[PDB]
């Protein structure tokens, strides 16, 4: 299965294999046990190159996994992959998409401390007043985690 | 005796994981890797015997103290084994030995049997609160570890039996929740509310075995065996449930569980699996095709103890009802964690609630297993059927159908290696509703297929068509075999035709009452895919012999013949089983006669060899000659002569010699007892 | 009274191709075109024709000495031919469409009858068989059963999978032994209180219903189930936050639901038989 190979190449960082497998008609949205696509895996690990390649081939930038309901944008926001966050948003990722816990990439970046990403998400048009299913806004999460710099930006 | 994929290790197997077409056994001093397909060992990694020391600390190793001043060499029992796949694919394993301290084996990006090349121990040194030890996961004396991804963090929920070995700066917790660091080099407890611990005072009093844990519906559940109450003699199974959160253990509550025979209670849970039901079972227990049910194989306590006797019963709790029982508003307070006294407990996230009454359910086997100790259960659907995979202390493995309506008997039953069956089990499905269970026995793991089991076990035509539907068996003249491999056009799943080969007794007295014993095959009738003798009819000529079902089976029938008034010889016995009839042309209504007796007198001492003479004296079941109401013990029997020794009378007097043949009575000459 | 006086081929006697071949094989014949005598027809005691696609048994009248019939798995819709088979002992017409069972009226030598899977609604015709010893009316649509009150010879009796709600009629069948009342709508059980000769019993998977009640936020419907002694069988598993406050099962129903239910269980022992009464009571809501 070329899709399973694409999934493994995506997290491995083998952008050569990614391009080749897609040239051979690999499923760009192939899903693994947790429902994650090669794009999810590339975004998770930080393989910007693979992320771009997959999107060029026609990866679903707004695909959500089947476990936590996170998009590649959610994953990049959490881990701190600023460069990938930018690309995904330019590709057309929904900046206010929520996961299964109702958290947006902004919720994640705010709670993680990724001020740089918070700023980008805000500039794109993220809703700083969006509550998650815990009743918290990204601002609230920034306050809870002592991220005053982020809190000031979100305020 | 079956022949199955059979891997044997050199040390006992604690734990088992299936990942990317390989099998990882977590064993005493060892981790093995077998191939999913044939169970051949591909790789080992030696967690091997390890040296304990006060000075030798928990993630650093030592032959630099092997010479020892107060240090012991110790066996490394595997307590936990988790594959994690959110991060780069890794095996996480947690031994009993260095204060319960896990290591990660990171699979290289193609060789999956490589537990060996990149392995980091997980113990980050503790600096903020040097009192805590969050890298001390597992307890040497009993742990259950359940790992789940939540909020982008890998979370570990952990049950641990705990024993008051006051360990300075490395304590253990009874239940707890900690996450890995993204730096992969340490676990962390999120707040002081992230563990609940048995109070130091009761840490010994007596303990809490953790049998099973599982996540479902956004709670985490633990299954448990412990202390109906503290210092309170008798034991007990509970559920523990709490909200699935990093941040701490939140809506914590333990509620007792009761299995009963129908009160005959099975208070010691032995093993448990959680699965969806099939339609038949569904309908019966509260249903929902797509619902989680806790199948729990329980056992009866040796009085005043926690050790189990060889008495088992299994019964099933849908977690949907478990929750109802938890949610429905009566309610005690957590006696082992709080004081029995002080605040919170004299009051009513924050509170920790015990329940005072159990959720009870009845044995689904209804005693089918009340004389053996079930030690392992697993469960699957075949079409409408729900099937248990059972295991026993004697080593027996067996597949049963689960039902209220129907007291089903196992269609698979046999010996796995003499060592008991382990509660640690794996089920894995494959397309079209088959697959296999991996089943650990002492130090051997066996790959028992869920379905075929194979089809050539059944030896008679009746047993063959009684085989469970999923095996898809038919009868091919002389073998129970599937249709794709039948070499004559005689394969069938319907044609069970009856057959007699012996009938005793051969004859009955005219008065009847004689119970026949008809040996043969396939006398029953499979109604609604279940055999019984309800369709079975026994015709002796124009009258019928009434069957006794309690003493009858598929291969032998028992029935009382009625009375006749005429002698009849060479009469026909016809037996219909619904599909067909079979005959036996050899039965007779006699009429036994005593022509003479000799001698006609004897001593009061008895012991005279009395010869009765006549015809038909050897029908049917039993001969009983008597004199004076005292038994005339038989020496020899035949059609024509009955010899017996006369009983001792205490008076010299006369008696008629009475012969009793079933319901037939016969008197003959008087027998004088001379002095 | 049916007697072929002239040698006639088997094809002409039995109009149905299937049943004709059956008799052919029975008589060791070469084909349906073979001639047969009334003597050869008289010596036919047992026919075995399960799953033969037989649509009609026209011609069976010429087999007076037939006391074993097996016709399960056919297309039989008429039993007029059998109406006058003097010595018919055992009969099995399962998985057919025989419904005018009145056609057996004068079969006073019939012992074991089977008519399961025949879509039978009424069974009253059976009254004319007080000599029956094995009835098999499972897998049908039978509602009333008062008829069986007179089949006071049956040592066996199926009835599984119907719509039998009242079983009282079975009361006086003390000569019973093997009763099978599964898959029915059995609420009461006081009925069989006297079957002191039973040996095998199957009171399984009842599916009782009650007349629709107006749904409230606080609902209470009385327990209907009863045991052999008349005791309210205690509900095993209730649904939707349901608790059993004897004798009434109460529910806390905030919003509106279509119905509630409670599966029950209560292993009983009647006479010498040990079965377990099980079922699921249901209550409509509005």
């Amino acid at each position: 299965d070329l899709g399973k190979k694409l999934l493994e190449a995506a997290r491995a960082g083998q952008d050569d294999e990614v391009r080749i497998l897609m040239a051979n008609g690999a499923d760009v949205n192939a899903a693994d046990h947790y429902g994650e696509t090669p794009l999810h895996r590339a975004a998770n690990k930080g393989h910007l190159e693979i992320v771009e390649v997959l999107l060029k081939t026609g990866a679903d930038v707004n695909a959500k996994d089947d476990w936590s309901g996170d998009t590649p944008l959610h994953l990049a926001a959490s881990h701190g992959h600023l460069e990938i966050v930018e690309v995904l948003l330019k590709a057309g990722a929904d900046v206010n998409a929520m996961a299964n816990d109702g958290q947006t990439p902004l919720h994640l970046a705010a709670s993680r401390g990724h001020l740089e990403i918070v700023e980008v998400l805000l500039k794109h048009g993220a809703d700083v007043n969006a509550q998650d299913k815990f009743g918290k806004t990204p601002f609230d999460l920034a306050i809870d985690n002592g991220n005053e710099d982020i809190a000031e930006v979100l305020q | 005796k079956y022949q199955l994929p059979n891997f044997t290790a050199e040390t006992p197997i604690q734990n088992v994981i299936l990942h990317e077409h390989h099998i990882f056994l977590g064993a005493t001093n060892y981790i093995y890797v077998l191939n999913e397909e044939d169970l051949q060992k591909v790789a080992e990694y030696k967690t091997g015997p390890v040296l304990e020391h006060p000075d030798c600390f928990p993630c650093q190793d030592c032959s630099s103290k092997a010479n020892l001043s107060g240090g012991v060499w110790k066996d490394n029992i595997n307590m936990a084994l988790v594959v994690d796949t959110y991060y780069d694919d890794q095996l996480i394993s947690c031994g009993s030995v260095n204060r319960g301290t896990c290591q990660r084996h990171v699979f290289p990006h193609n060789h999956t049997a490589d537990i060996q090349s990149e392995v980091h121990c997980i113990f980050s040194p503790q600096i903020e609160e040097p009192s805590q030890c969050p890298d001390c996961v597992v307890s040497a004396l009993g742990a259950k570890v359940l790992s789940s991804v939540k909020d982008r963090f890998i979370n570990f929920f952990v049950g641990n039996t705990i024993n008051s070995s006051y360990f300075p700066d490395h304590p253990l917790h009874s239940i707890s929740v900690r996450r890995l660091k993204e730096t992969k080099d340490g676990f962390m407890f999120l707040t002081d509310q992230s563990y609940i611990d048995v109070l130091p005072e009761f840490r010994d009093s007596y303990p809490i075995k953790y049998v099973h844990a599982f996540e479902s519906n956004n709670f985490i559940y633990f299954l448990t065996v412990q202390r109906e109450t503290l210092d309170a003699q008798t034991f007990h199974t509970r559920i523990i449930r709490f909200c699935s959160i990093n941040s701490g253990l939140h809506s914590y509550m333990e509620m007792p569980l009761e299995c009963i025979l129908t009160k005959e209670v099975f208070n010691i849970l032995q093993a448990a699996y959680v699965s969806k039901p099939g339609a038949q079972l569904a309908r019966q227990i509260g249903a929902s095709l797509n619902d989680d049910i806790l199948f729990g194989v329980f056992a009866q306590s040796k009085p005043d103890s926690a050790e189990p006797m060889d008495r088992s019963a299994m019964c099933a709790f849908p977690i949907k009802y478990v929750n109802d029982f938890f949610n429905k508003i009566n309610v005690r307070c957590l006696q082992h964690f709080y004081g029995p006294n002080h605040e919170h407990c004299f009051n009513r996230d924050e509170y920790r609630t015990e329940f005072t009454t159990a959720l009870q359910r009845v044995d689904l086997f209804m005693g089918q297993f009340s004389e053996v100790l079930l030690t392992s259960i697993s469960t699957f659907i075949k079409g409408d059927l729900t099937i248990a995979n059972l295991g026993t202390s004697e080593g027996r493995f067996m597949q049963v159908v689960v039902s209220r309506s129907g007291p089903s008997t196992p269609h698979v039953n046999f010996l796995l290696d003499s060592h008991p069956v382990s509660p640690e089990v794996i089920v894995e499905h494959t397309l079209n509703q088959n697959g296999y269970t991996l089943v650990i026995t002492g130090k051997k793991i066996t790959k028992i297929p869920l379905n075929g089991l194979g089809c050539r076990h059944f030896q008679s035509c009746s047993q063959c068509l009684s085989a469970p539907p999923f095996v898809q068996c038919g009868w091919c003249h002389d073998k129970c075999v599937r249709s794709e491999e039948c070499l004559s056009g005689t394969w069938t799943q319907q044609i069970c035709l009856p057959a007699i080969y012996k009938v005793f007794p051969n004859s009955a007295p005219l008065e009847g009452g004689t119970r026949l014993t008809i040996c043969g095959w396939d006398f029953g009738f499979r109604r609604n895919n279940k055999f019984d003798l309800k369709k079975t009819r026994v015709l002796l000529g124009n009258e019928s012999c009434t069957l006794t079902l309690s003493e009858s089976t598929m291969n032998t029938l028992k029935c009382t013949v009625g009375p006749a008034m005429n002698k009849h010889f060479n009469m026909s016995i016809i037996i219909s089983n619904g599909h067909g009839t079979t005959q036996y042309s050899t039965f007779s209504y006699v009429d036994p006669v005593i022509t003479s007796i000799s001698p006609k007198y004897g001593p009061m001492a008895g012991g005279t060899l009395l010869t009765l003479t006549g015809n038909y004296l050897n029908s049917g079941n039993s001969r009983h000659i008597s004199i004076g109401g005292k038994t005339c013990t038989l020496k020899s029997v035949s059609n024509s002569i009955l010899e017996c020794y006369t009983p001792a009378q205490t008076i010299s007097t006369e008696f008629a010699v009475k012969l009793k043949i079933d319901l037939a009575n016969r008197e003959t000459s008087i027998f004088s007892y001379r002095e | 009274m049916e007697t072929i006086t002239v040698p006639t081929p088997i094809k002409q006697i039995f109009s149905d191709d299937a049943f004709a071949e059956t008799i052919k094989d029975n008589l060791k014949k070469k084909s349906v075109t073979d001639a047969v005598t009334q003597n050869e027809l008289n010596s036919i005691d047992q026919i075995i024709a399960n799953n033969s696609d037989i649509k009609s048994v026209q011609g069976i009248q010429y087999l007076p000495n037939v006391t074993k019939l097996f016709l399960n798995g056919n297309k039989l819709t008429d039993i007029k031919p059998l109406a006058n088979l003097k010595n018919l002992g055992w009969l099995f017409l399962d998985e057919n469409k025989v419904k005018d069972l009145s056609s057996l009226k004068d079969l006073k030598k019939l012992k074991s009858l089977s008519l399961e899977h025949n879509g039978i609604s009424d069974i009253n015709g059976l009254v004319h068989l007080p000599q029956l010893e094995s009835l098999y009316l499972g897998n049908n649509k039978i509602t009333d059963i008062t008829v069986l009150s007179r089949l006071t010879k049956l040592d066996t009796l199926s009835l599984e999978d119907n719509q039998i709600s009242d079983i009282v009629p079975l009361a006086g069948l003390t000569k019973l032994q093997n009763l099978y009342l599964s898959k029915n709508h059995i609420s009461d059980l006081r009925a069989l209180a006297g079957l002191k000769n039973l040996d095998v019993l199957e009171l399984f998977s009842q599916e009782c219903l009650n007349k629709p009640i107006n749904h409230q936020s606080n609902l209470v419907v009385p327990n209907t189930v009863k045991n052999t002694d008349g005791s309210l069988v205690t509900p095993e598993i209730i649904s939707d936050d349901g608790d059993y406050e004897k004798p009434n099962v109460k529910w806390h129903l905030p919003e509106f639901t279509n119905e509630v239910s409670f599966i029950f269980y209560q292993p009983v022992t009647i006479g010498k038989a040990k079965a377990r009464f099980h079922g699921r009571v249901t209550q409509p809501l509005k």
